[PDB]
């Protein structure tokens, strides 16, 4: 028959054995995560080879039904996502070493300990532990001896793990030829779908730099300002023309810096915009978050959440003796099965991520409709942003207030205005240049052109120039500073972080349309508004199956990354900086460091 | 002289769609109340036919058709439909008459590590007509030439289902039951 024809039979016996073997993984590595012991991670990893082995013998099968003879647009994107493989193309003996590395990196990261020195007996895990000392501590002190602790104690391992990590997983890119694996991870914005949609990969790195410079002055006053701040709180320890200590960011890398609100809120006697503390006097719970979410959904349009994930979900650390790798996640397991994993505690900042994960899940539902191949999210920024545009709206005094953790003679004015928006700065905006200069860091690395021997100097060059924050103790080669987050010991790519907080607000701006809302965007609450619901759902459920361009296209006007929406949304906030910072420095030096001193 | 319905619907074991079975049901009274006031079925759409008025109809035979499928296929098993359930394993007339009856199984038919027992036909050359069976097990071939996997473009064409305890419901396990009721200028030998 036609060559057509025969992809169509093709994949339809692809995702008869897929659907089968991907379950079976996702079950695996989901026992693992919830479960950590020996047993299970052989169980993963047996699943994983068998996963793996089938993917790459159906991609070598995909390329004798070649692109151009086929006609039918789906079925030629299903074929696609299928031509390029993994990591078989690696000598048994290569990729055997690179799966170790990763589940060794994978475990020392979930498994360090850093022990008080002035208690050798008290050793603390990141998580929690040394994670709530970079949240809650004001003691400089303290947070050095944890943040400086860190970086020492599972940073000097990972680094000889990560060299040999780059060397390998660039051997594997330029074998499925790409440049490099930084090359290979630019390819998820990849789009040859039609006319004037088109994008390559080389765009990323041009568009992500030109959007940072419009970013970069409304950030460089939240740093002003933050840093003021910062010096009623660390008095003799903060410079008003430096970069800003890295531990005292807030959390233990200063991804964010929303536990600075405390320290920084300019009218701190106004109602508690925060509503951490009316969330544990009302004795809410992990379960209470979740019910809170799925109710926001459901006043959307979006449906509830399955039985089974009431049922399968892990939505607060069991304490049941079984260790949990506690990263936030959302978990598509095939099948229908839906899960979130999560050690929930009563916070705003984990309300506003149970929101975050949801809407992981509300895109894996809405996309099931869409061939296998294609249940995915249009980009990777795209399905880290239908989260947060959930948090956009939960987060605002309005919908707190019509929840109950704000009072009911709560009124806005221009002060609880410029808290929130302060608020939302310090995790939005701060989380841009820390977002840009890893993954910047890390494409150089890919590339080549940051040798072994500069790592650690090019990175807190970068931190200094780039994001304004500099070392508190010095760090030489042995370090391995980079491979102490998360995603970069679990292989994860990183931008996706950045392009979703530029969409956040496109797609915000034009739900708000949708709704009737009048006024400025960050007093939009999309909550009720089915007709919003139903435009975003619109695309949610178009998944892969269109190229990101024209999926972002039909939501919202434009073909690409606008920053305009976010810097509309914090226009009040900036002019407000502006006055503040009058007769301050408004940038940083690199030269001056803690330890000069 | 009870009609043994619950032959048909407590079964303990029930076959795959492709290979459907189904007994003749003759000389008996059919007392439809022990179905339509229960709780269980998920499914219970009659066709030229009101599912309240069972117990006054009479016909020629009684005819009941079991198979397990997805939830998600269960719609499927109706007069119009198509995919692969209706198309490839079990295909209603469109003149249908009688009732489909469904419900869910998972407690008996999933597991923890997976259930691979029950299979459908995703593969065939042509659709089948109603009330039509194909057990054949034959590699298929686009071309329609005979071929032996594991050779290119050549493939088996029963796929198992994967019945878990944890999936969602729309891949959980059914049981299905297909009582056709058959109206022919004979005499009548099942009433209520
Ligand atoms: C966590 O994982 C352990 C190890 O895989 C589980 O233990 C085993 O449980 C199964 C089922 O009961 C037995 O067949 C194995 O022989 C057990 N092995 C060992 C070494 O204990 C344990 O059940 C899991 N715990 C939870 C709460 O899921
Ligand atoms: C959504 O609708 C309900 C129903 O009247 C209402 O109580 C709630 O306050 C509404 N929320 C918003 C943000 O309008
Ligand atoms: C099957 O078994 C239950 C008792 O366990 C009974 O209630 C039911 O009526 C039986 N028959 C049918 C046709 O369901």
């Amino acid at each position: 028959s036609t060559t057509e024809d025969l992809a169509k039979t093709f994949l339809e016996k692809f995702n008869s054995e897929a659907e089968e073997l991907s379950h079976q993984s996702s079950l695996a590595s989901w026992s693992y995560n919830t479960n950590i012991t020996d047993e299970n991670v052989q169980k993963m990893n047996e699943a994983g080879a068998r996963w793996s082995a089938f993917y790459e013998e159906q991609c070598k099968l995909a390329k004798t039904y070649p692109l151009e003879e086929i006609q039918n647009l789906t079925v030629k994107r299903q074929l696609q996502a299928l031509q390029q493989s993994g990591s078989s193309v690696l000598s048994a003996d290569k990729s055997k070493r690179l799966n170790e590395i990763l589940n060794t990196m994978s475990t020392i990261y979930s498994t360090g300990k850093v022990c008080n020195p002035s208690n050798p007996q008290e050793c603390l895990l990141l998580e929690p532990g040394l994670d709530a000392i970079m949240e809650n501590s004001k003691d400089y002190n303290q947070r050095l001896w944890a943040w400086e602790g860190w970086r020492s104690e599972v940073g000097k391992q990972l680094r000889p793990l990560y060299e040999e990590y780059v060397v390998l997983k660039n051997e594997m890119a330029r074998a499925n030829n790409y440049e490099d694996y930084g090359d290979y991870w630019r390819g998820d914005y990849e789009a040859e779908g039609p006319s004037g949609y088109d994008y390559s990969r080389d765009q990323l790195i041009e568009d992500v730099e030109r959007t940072f410079a419009e970013i970069k002055p409304l950030y460089e006053h939240l740093h002003a300002y933050v840093r003021a701040k910062l010096m009623d709180t660390y008095p003799s320890h903060i410079n008003p023309t430096g970069c800003l200590p890295a531990h005292l960011l807030g959390d233990m890398w200063g991804r964010f810096w929303t536990n600075l609100y405390s320290l920084t809120v300019p009218f701190g006697q106004k109602p508690n915009i925060d509503v951490t503390d009316a969330m544990v006097d009302q004795s809410w719970d992990a379960k209470r978050i979740f019910e809170e979410a799925e109710k926001f959904f459901v006043s959307v349009g979006l449906p509830n959440m399955t039985q089974g994930f009431w049922e399968n979900s892990m939505l607060t650390e069991p304490g049941d003796g079984r260790k949990v790798v506690c990263h936030p996640t959302a978990w598509d397991l095939g099948k229908g099965d839906f899960r979130i994993k999560m050690c929930t505690k009563v916070t705003m900042d984990d309300f506003l991520t149970a929101h975050h994960e949801m809407g992981h899940i509300q895109y894996d539902m809405a996309y099931a409709v869409q061939p296998y191949l294609l249940r995915n999210g249009a980009n990777e920024g795209f399905h880290e942003a239908v989260g947060e545009i959930m948090s956009l709206s939960a987060a605002t005094p309005n919908h707190l207030k019509a929840i109950g953790l704000l009072p009911p003679d709560f009124y806005e004015d221009s002060e609880t205005e410029i808290n929130f928006l302060l608020k939302q700065a310090l995790t939005i905006v701060g989380t841009l240049p820390f977002t840009y200069m890893l993954e910047k860091w890390r494409w150089m690395v890919f590339k080549g052109e940051i040798p072994k021997e500069e790592w650690m100097k090019k990175w807190w060059e970068m931190k200094r120039e780039i994001v304004g924050v500099v070392e508190p103790v010095p760090h030489d080669e042995t370090y391995c500073d980079p491979a102490a987050l998360f995603h970069v010991a679990n292989d994860y790519s990183f931008i996706r972080y950045y392009t979703r907080t530029i969409y956040q607000f496109q797609f915000q701006e034009a739900l708000c349309q949708t709704a009737k809302h009048e006024g400025p965007l960050h007093k939009c609450d999309i909550s009720n508004s089915t007709e919003a619901g139903q435009k975003l759902l619109q695309m949610l459920s178009l998944g892969k199956s269109e190229p990101w361009t024209l999926a972002l296209e039909r939501i919202v006007g434009v073909k690409n990354m606008d920053v305009r929406p976010l810097l509309n949304y914090f226009e009040p906030l900036f002019t407000w900086l502006k006055d503040q910072n009058k007769n301050s420095f408004v940038g940083w030096s690199t030269n001056w460091s803690p330890y000069a001193d | 002289n009870l009609c043994p319905f619950g032959e048909v619907f407590n079964a303990t074991k029930f076959p795959s769609v492709y290979a459907w079975e189904r007994k003749k049901i003759s000389n008996c009274v059919a007392d439809y109340s022990v179905l339509y006031n229960s709780t269980f079925f998920s499914t219970f759409k009659c066709y030229g036919v009101s599912a309240t008025k069972l117990n006054d109809l009479c016909f020629s035979n009684v005819y009941a058709d079991s198979f397990v499928v997805k939830g998600d296929d269960v719609r499927q098993i109706a007069p119009g439909q198509t995919g692969v359930i209706a198309d490839y394993n079990y295909k209603l007339p469109d003149d249908f008459m009688g009732c489909v009856l469904a419900w869910n199984t998972r407690n008996i038919d999933a597991t923890s590590t997976g259930n691979y027992n029950y299979k459908y036909r995703y593969l065939r050359h042509g659709k089948l007509r109603p009330f039509e069976r194909d057990i054949s097990n034959v590699p298929f071939s686009p071309d329609g030439k005979p071929c032996t996997p594991p050779a290119l473009n050549c493939y088996w064409p029963l796929n198992d289902y994967g019945f878990y305890t944890t999936t969602g419901i729309g891949y959980q396990p059914y049981r299905v039951v297909v009582l056709s009721f058959e109206l022919l200028n004979a005499p009548a030998t099942v009433c209520g």
